């Protein structure tokens, strides 16, 4: 017997304490390596977060398959978009600092 | 001569496309008992006997008269009427349930969920049962306090929004707390396989700590905390 | 009649009732391999055993060393020698075995330091055949023993293929040539009528406290099985014996357990006197249920009341430690606050003797078999059984011993199962029913549904309840009882004069409460007539005209220097009551109590003696 | 009859009937915890949508971030407006963060009495207001 629903729940809490720890950490030292881990933690927690909203409200099977696929596509596009911003542009950290000094 | 107004939900399935509507009853409080059930019984006996509802012990022990009084899910024989005459008591059937007639909801699925957790002792060796009393320490007995008292009134599960949206697949606080009751009963041997029955996204994990359950429990119990205790056990147990 | 959908069901056994007794019988049968239906008008949990508080009696000897024969003696002495000592043997011997079975199912009994089931002192119980002080043998789950009993019993019953007909009102017994064939029953959910036929039928419908205006029992305790029996022409035993529990809330009549008095609790009157020392010296405020209530009632008559009317007494818990009140009695802690607004540790509780238990009921073996009285001798009704409060094996006789009812439920519920088990085998021919059988019940169902009369159900129920409360109270006299009899017989003639309003099929509570009223009347009518007929002061039945206890011998003075009174003259006998349903005539006859035990060498017969605690 | 069969017969019976569902959100007693869960969901959806809009438009729309700020400079840099725009972004974040910690405390099994929900429920609101007005000044 495999326990998959329990590990998924534990996974949700692990990324949460990270995302909690990372927001002051990113303020403390806003480096490049922080930008990527910040992008990865945001996108996962958001994917699992909306993942619940889907399983809570999306009724039946017809829309269930579509909504879990549409969320995945969005997430894949989101994480790739942030890495592109970190690699080719100023990065999340510097972007916030610029946006705030405005 | 003190008069109190009661706004009660009504429906008759034997009235050819009858619409669900509110009906008002006015009652003298001096010739009436303190509790809401005392009022419901009085209007049944004197005003309208078409008012159909569940009742038995009138003691807050059986859990028959569970309904939505003034917003919250409680027992009608336990919640005494607000003496403030300038207010009108609103009585409804238990939230998001199929109405059979008036204040009588369908609890068939509710009970069926309770069957699926197996609320009875399970020993690995049941060949020696019935002979001698199973030993349990005084401290192991205190762990069941707060859990066994549940009368299955279904006030908590009915107050859970997650149980509204997912009544089919989610078990709800009432049943879950009982599944936990048998988890921490030192006499039960099937503690691991009881947890493994919840290894799906719906049975346990639809709880989101909305805490409506504990808030509404007429017995003063804390199902939500017990649900949080299952979640901890589910991630910690090995094999 | 021809407008009703009828669905026939075929089973091996039928258990009418999902109480404690009903459940143990139900899954006990399924365990034996019988296809068993269980017909119940409530969900099994809602049944009135849930409300039980005190505990269950067993001589397991967990506090001090005990023996079951000492428990046997206390019950027969408690019964005022109207108890059938063959049934009391079987019950008290099974007592330890039946409680262990329940704990092994998963009943969360309170615990000792040793880790065993916590037993408590309870009213009427003694050590060493009434010589060695107070007995501690009341097994309990804190204050919610009946609640836990029923839940773990129900819990366990899900392990078998027992077909539960939940929220089905049983109307009458399917009877053919003096032999029970099943039950005809109304399905409340959709108004349909079902013929559930079975080779054996177990009746466990519990008591009928709703005959009186002041009772501890639920709204549903309306003695329905007892009525289905009397509608079949079969007798009902010892119905005049109604137990008045000493301690009950002044308001709605809710129970405050006898466990309060077994945990050091004291019963205090108007002046502040511990009056249960002026009446009972030896056992004191922990005496038999009928003796305490007798003292309580004959204290208010003196003018020693409490409230704004001066009509009740006090049970004081001001002195007991707060930690003991929380651990041992948390149930009455809340209900005293909820119903009376009373803090249990700072204030006393306003109590009153109120109707509690019906030791009378359907005549029964030690085997659970329903008995008919033919030729002045006892005869077993084929395929019909009764256990629990609805029954009368007269384990309790003239007065029930405290915490013995939950025991009765388990022991005889099990016995009913075993009687069938070692009688026939599952798959034996289920006797064929007539194509018309049960017309009368549906005929009754139809006219009560459309009853456009003149007397509303509510008013007739109240007229009966108040008349029962005024004429057959704790103390009763031939003058008042006679006016009561004429009053109840008058109200029976009003059953065609009744007005009903609800005319639907689905969940017609107006109809079933009226159906309950028919059943309640038949039970009340038999209770009142037998009470006026009985001319003695035995157990809970106390005639002020006849203050003495009338036995075959005068048992106060030495035996054998006397000529034995014939069965015609003495009153140490069971009251068998019949009622001609048409006119409400109560014709009644009598059968002798059983004195012989199941094995003299193992359990000596206890002959009548002087009885006062 | 099994537990699974009872559920099939519950749904077949009720859905193929004229029975109505009893009112739920229409009537139920509004409480602070229940409302504070909706807001945690509300903020969760909004923030993840905000994160996505940022990543997606950084992959589709032309121009770099430095240029994207410059066009949102020449539109009157109002102290009454720029503060408010910046406050309306930091506010949903702070609420979800503060109530997020409360969820993680709950998951550990602590603070689950009704007095402990109404106390910490206020604290989350107060810590949100102060940190949102505070970070709108850094
Ligand atoms: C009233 C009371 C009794 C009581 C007690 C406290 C109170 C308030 N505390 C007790 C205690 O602490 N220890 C003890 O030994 N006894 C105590 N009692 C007495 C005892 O609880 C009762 O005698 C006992 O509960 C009776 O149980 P039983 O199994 O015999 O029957 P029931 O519990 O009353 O349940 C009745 C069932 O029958 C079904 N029914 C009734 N009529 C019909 C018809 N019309 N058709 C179909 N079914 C019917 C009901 O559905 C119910 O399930
Ligand atoms: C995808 C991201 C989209 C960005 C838009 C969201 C903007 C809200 C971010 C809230 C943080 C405000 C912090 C205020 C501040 O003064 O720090 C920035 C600056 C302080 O001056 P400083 O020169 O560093 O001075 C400090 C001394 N070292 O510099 C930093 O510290 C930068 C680190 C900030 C990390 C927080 C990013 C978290 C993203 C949340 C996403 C929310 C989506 C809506
Ligand atoms: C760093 C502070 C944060 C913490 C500590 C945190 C933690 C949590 C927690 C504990 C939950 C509820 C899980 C449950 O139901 O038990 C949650 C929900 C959620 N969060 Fe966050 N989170 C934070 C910030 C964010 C951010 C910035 C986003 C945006 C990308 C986000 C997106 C979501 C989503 C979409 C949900 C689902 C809503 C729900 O199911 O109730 N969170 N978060
Ligand atoms: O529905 C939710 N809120 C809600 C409650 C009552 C009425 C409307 C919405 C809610 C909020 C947070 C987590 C999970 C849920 N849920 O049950 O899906
Ligand atoms: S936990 Fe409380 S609200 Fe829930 S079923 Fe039990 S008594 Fe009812
Ligand atoms: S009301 Fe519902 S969300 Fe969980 S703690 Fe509660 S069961
Ligand atoms: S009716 Fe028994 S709990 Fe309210």
């Amino acid at each position: 017997s495999s326990k998959a629903a329990s590990l998924h729940w534990t996974g949700e809490r692990v990324v949460s304490v990270l995302l909690l720890g990372l927001l002051p950490a990113a303020y403390l030292n806003p480096c490049s390596a922080m930008d990527y881990s910040l992008a990865a933690a945001l996108t996962l927690h958001g994917h699992w977060g909306i993942g619940q909203v889907v399983t809570d409200y999306v009724r039946g099977d017809a829309l269930q398959k579509a909504a879990k696929a549409g969320l995945l596509a969005l997430s894949a596009f989101t994480f790739a978009g942030l890495c592109y911003f970190n690699y080719h542009d100023v990065g999340i950290c510097k972007a916030v600092a610029m946006l705030w000094k405005l | 001569p003190r008069i109190k107004k009661f706004a009660i939900y009504r429906w008759d399935p034997d009235k050819t496309g009858d619409k669900p509507h509110m009906q008002t009853y006015e009652i003298d409080l001096n010739n009436c008992g303190p509790m809401v059930l005392d009022a419901l019984i009085k209007i049944k006996n004197e005003i309208d006997s078409t008012l159909t509802f569940r009742r038995s012990c009138r003691e807050g022990i059986c859990g028959s008269c569970a309904m939505n009084i003034n917003g919250g899910n409680t027992l009608a024989c336990t919640r005494r009427i607000d003496t403030n005459l300038d207010k009108v008591s609103k009585i409804y059937p238990l939230p998001h349930m199929y109405v059979i007639k008036d204040l009588v909801p369908d609890l068939s699925n509710f009970y069926a969920q309770y069957k699926s957790i197996e609320p009875y002792l399970k020993k690995k060796d049941e060949s020696q049962e019935g002979k001698q009393q199973y030993l349990q320490s005084i401290e192991e007995r205190e762990k069941l306090d707060g859990l066994y008292e549940c009368i299955l009134c279904a006030c908590c599960s009915t107050s859970c929004p997650s149980y509204w949206w997912n009544g089919d697949k989610y078990l709800g606080p009432a049943v879950l707390m009982q599944a936990y009751r048998w988890m921490i009963d030192s006499r039960d041997d099937f503690t691991e396989e009881r947890l493994a029955k919840l290894q799906d996204p719906f049975s346990l994990y639809r709880c989101h700590t909305i805490m409506n359950c504990t808030g509404t429990c007429p017995k003063g119990l804390n199902p939500g905390k017990a649900i949080a205790e299952i979640k901890k056990m589910m991630a910690t147990y090995k094999e | 009649s021809t407008q009703y959908p009828v669905v026939d069901h075929e089973f091996d056994a039928v258990v009418v009732g999902a109480g404690g007794a009903g459940l143990r019988a139900a899954f006990g049968l399924s365990e034996a391999g019988f296809n068993t239906a269980c017909v119940t008008k409530l969900f099994p949990t809602r049944s009135h055993t849930v409300a039980a508080q005190g505990g269950i009696n067993a001589a397991l000897g967990n506090m001090e060393e005990d023996n079951w024969r000492w428990h046997f003696y206390d019950t027969v002495k408690g019964s005022d020698w109207l108890g059938d000592q063959d049934a009391i043997h079987y019950m008290t011997e099974q007592a330890p075995a039946s409680v262990v079975e329940l704990e092994n199912y998963g009943m969360p009994f309170s615990r000792t330091e040793d880790g065993k089931i916590y037993q408590r002192a309870f009213g009427g119980q003694s050590l060493k055949f009434g010589k060695g002080g107070q007995a501690h043998r009341c097994c309990c789950v804190a204050d919610r023993t009946g609640h836990s009993l029923l839940h773990t019993l129900y819990g366990r019953s899900l392990r078998y293929d027992t077909s539960y007909f939940v929220e089905y009102f049983a109307l009458d017994l399917l009877m053919e040539n003096g032999e029970c064939r099943g039950v005809i029953a109304l399905c409340i959910e959709d108004g349909s009528i079902h013929r559930i036929r079975a080779r054996n039928t177990v009746v466990a419908t519990g008591g009928y406290g709703r005959t009186y205006f002041s009772c501890t029992s639920a709204h549903t305790s309306t003695g329905d099985g007892t009525a289905m029996v009397t509608r079949a022409g079969l007798p009902c035993q010892d119905l005049e014996f109604v137990q008045f529990h000493p301690t009950g809330i002044y308001g709605a009549g809710c129970l405050i357990t006898e466990g309060c008095r077994g945990e050091g609790g004291i019963l205090i009157n108007s002046q502040g006197e511990r009056f249960m020392e002026r009446y009972a010296p030896v056992a004191k405020d922990l005496a038999s249920r009928d003796v305490v209530s007798r003292s309580m009632t004959l204290e208010i008559r003196e003018g020693r009341g409490c409230g704004p009317e001066k009509d009740h007494v006090y049970l004081q818990l001001h002195h007991l430690p707060p930690e003991q009140l929380a651990v041992r009695l948390p149930g009455i802690s809340e209900t005293a606050m909820i119903f009376a607004g009373v803090d249990v540790t700072k204030e006393p509780i306003p109590v009153l003797p109120t109707v509690h238990y019906n030791m009378g009921g359907i005549p029964t073996n030690y085997k659970g078999q329903v008995l008919r009285h033919v030729n002045g001798q006892d005869q077993v009704v084929p395929g019909l059984y009764a256990c629990g409060e609805a029954a009368c094996a007269s384990v309790h006789g003239a007065n029930r011993l405290g915490a013995n009812s939950l025991l009765d439920l388990v022991v005889f519920g099990r016995a009913c199962a075993l009687s069938i088990a070692e009688s026939c085998r599952p798959g034996d021919k289920v006797p064929s029913i007539k194509p018309n059988a049960g017309e009368e019940s549906v005929m009754n169902l139809d006219k009560l549904r459309f009853a456009n009369g003149t007397i509303r159900t509510s008013e007739l129920r109240l007229s009966m309840q108040k008349s029962m409360q005024s004429h057959a109270a704790v103390f009763r006299v031939g003058s008042v009882l006679q006016e009561g009899c004429e009053k109840i017989l008058r109200l029976y003639g009003d059953l065609q004069h009744l007005k009903t309003f609800d005319r639907g099929m689905v969940w017609n509570t107006d109809l079933v409460e009226t159906l309950e009223l028919q059943n309640l009347m038949l039970c009340a009518l038999q209770t009142i007539y037998g009470a006026e007929a009985r001319k003695e002061s035995r157990g809970a039945h106390a005639r002020e005209d006849f203050k003495e206890r009338v036995d075959e011998y005068d048992y106060s003075k030495p035996i054998q220097g006397q000529q034995k009174k014939p069965f015609q003259e003495h009153w140490r006998k069971h009251t068998l009551s019949y009622v001609d349903v048409k006119t409400g005539k109560v014709s009644l006859e009598y059968r002798p109590v059983i004195d012989k035990t199941l094995n003299e060498a193992d359990c000596a017969t206890v002959p009548p003696a002087i009885r006062s605690y | 009859t099994t537990a699974k069969e009872e559920m099939e017969r519950f749904w077949n019976k009720n859905l193929g009937s004229n029975r109505p569902l009893s009112p739920h959100i229409t009537i139920y007693r509004w409480s602070l915890p229940m409302a504070m869960s909706i807001c945690h969901r509300g903020t969760g959806i909004a923030l993840s949508a905000g994160v996505s809009l940022f990543g997606l438009s950084a992959l589709l729309l032309p121009g770099n971030f430095e240029s994207h700020l410059e066009l949102v400079k020449s539109l009157c840099l109002g102290p009454t407006l720029i503060y408010t725009a910046k406050f309306g972004i930091v506010f949903p974040l702070m609420y979800h963060t503060w109530n997020g910690i409360r969820h993680l405390i709950w998951d550990l099994g602590k603070g689950l009495t009704i007095p402990q929900l109404t106390q910490s429920g206020v604290v989350v609101l107060i810590l949100t207001v102060l940190s949102s007005v505070g970070l709108a000044a850094m």
